[PDB]
């Protein structure tokens, strides 16, 4: 029942820099701690076992250290292949293995503002009695963003689905889609439809809008 | 090789059974401990089960003991996981792994397969409703234009969106699916030059292999 905590969920770094991820055991695991790299497509590789030993074929810029309860993985000179999620695992007693919750490793880049597009429901969806308003916010950085929906000057979160891509391997940007799901009647109740983004690239809200009555 | 390839995953009803298989190659199978690890959709990893070289000892963490059975075949280089009275919570990606130890202790997992997806649910298989997303009016028409395809109310995962552009080029964002009122919704976007659309026909085609369905929807400017 040994608990592993990786306290950092996510961290940003630039290409070339030195990155350290920490793992804290709730008791002494006597160096039986391993590090795994999981890619967004789900591939898992072992990097380092028994605290500091490199798995065959693993680049020498990964290293590990620790003892007792405190362990860490360091990547010297970060490369874009190293963007990934990193997990620790204690293996002192089979089958009582435990894993830490993972630490996402993100690549840093210049701030980039989102290209926003808003989409009324198609008359085809309305015909069937549904009404989903969609907003896309593409190729932005950083990841932190606060999209909300305003309808006739009332903020709405109920029925709102937000979905984010992974960091893009070609421009290191993020994207997201926010969808407001309503019944046709709920949709018709109101007229003014606003997808409002709060992002550090703008002093004021980046907004996209339409009126139902057209 | 070393190589591990899982199979047998899919959709099973609540309280159902399933057997996964994993074929190993590239090493002397019978010399190694093996295990099954699973990763929930919330991305937490956990050991489901482990087995020694000859298969005489099996090892289950109190979580799994025993709705799961791990077994192996050292003649056929195969590892199995059998599961019964499955619950919603057993929805996860299941990885086959080779264990590695020193002379005293088995402590790490040095090779992993790609994983097999397992979905445990009562909900009926449902093809998606696919709605084209064209900009409502009017402008800004903008330098490039973004079109979309909302894919809603389907089950299980996944779907595939294919954009027919048709000899233009354009890159695509695919947004991961989310649950809503029992079913999955996802969306996909495509960006094209503005002088390119609506002059050129754009269509999003959505396949849902579990229903064996395909629909093509034209992106209507009107
Ligand atoms: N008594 C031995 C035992 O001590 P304990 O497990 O109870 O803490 O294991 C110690 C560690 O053994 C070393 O394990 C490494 C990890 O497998 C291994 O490296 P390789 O697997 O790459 O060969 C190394 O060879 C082992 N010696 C051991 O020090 C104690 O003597």
């Amino acid at each position: 029942d040994i608990v592993l905590t990786q306290s950092t969920s996510s961290l940003s770094a630039s290409l070339g820099d030195r990155v350290t991820i920490t793992c804290r055991a709730s008791q002494d695991i006597r160096n039986y701690l391993s590090w795994y790299q999981q890619r967004p497509d789900g591939t898992v590789k072992l990097l380092i076992y028994y605290t500091s030993k490199l798995h065959s074929g693993v680049p020498s810029r990964f290293s590990g250290s620790g003892s007792g309860t405190d362990y860490s993985l360091t990547i010297t000179n970060l490369e874009q292949e190293d963007i990934a999620t990193y997990f620790c695992q204690q293996g002192k007693t089979l089958p009582l293995y435990t894993f830490g919750g993972g630490t996402k490793l993100e690549i840093k880049r210049a701030d980039a503002a989102p290209t926003v597009s808003i989409f009324p429901p198609s008359s085809e969806q309305l015909t069937s009695g549904g009404a989903s308003v969609v907003c896309f916010l593409n190729n932005f950085y950083p990841k932190d963003i606060n999209v909300k929906w305003k309808i006739d000057g009332s903020e709405r979160q109920n029925g709102v689905l937000n979905s984010w891509t992974d960091q893009d391997s070609k421009d290191s940007t993020y994207s997201m889609s926010s969808t407001l799901t309503l019944t046709k009647d709920e949709y018709e109740r109101h007229n003014s439809y606003t997808c409002e983004a709060t992002h550090k690239t703008s002093t004021s809200p980046i907004v996209k809008s339409f009126n139902r009555n057209e | 090789e070393v190589k591990l390839v899982e199979s047998g995953g899919g959709l099973v009803k609540l309280g159902g059974s399933l057997k996964l298989s994993c074929a190993a190659s590239g090493f002397t199978f019978s010399s190694y401990y093996m295990s099954w690890v699973r990763q929930t959709p919330e991305k937490r990893l956990e050991l489901v089960a482990a087995i020694n070289s000859n298969g005489g000892n099996t090892y289950y963490p109190d979580t799994v003991k025993g709705l799961f059975t791990i077994s192996r075949d050292n003649a056929k280089n195969t590892l199995y996981l059998q599961m019964s009275r499955l619950k919603s919570e057993d929805t996860a990606l299941y990885y086959c792994t080779r264990l590695y130890g020193n002379y005293v202790r088995i402590h790490t997992m040095d090779y992993w397969g790609q994983g097999t997806s397992v979905t445990v649910s009562s909900a009926k298989t449902t093809p998606p409703s696919v709605y084209p997303l064209a900009p409502g009016c009017g402008d800004t028409t903008g330098s490039s234009v973004t079109l979309g395809c909302l894919v809603k109310g389907y089950f299980p995962e996944s779907v595939t969106v294919t954009w027919n552009s048709g000899s233009l080029s354009s890159s695509v964002h695919t947004f991961p699916a989310l649950l809503q009122s029992g079913l999955y919704t996802m969306s996909s976007s495509v960006t094209v030059p503005s002088s390119t659309w609506p002059s050129e026909t754009v269509t999003c085609s959505v396949a849902h292999p579990a229903s064996s369905t395909t629909v093509d929807k034209k992106l209507e400017p009107s």
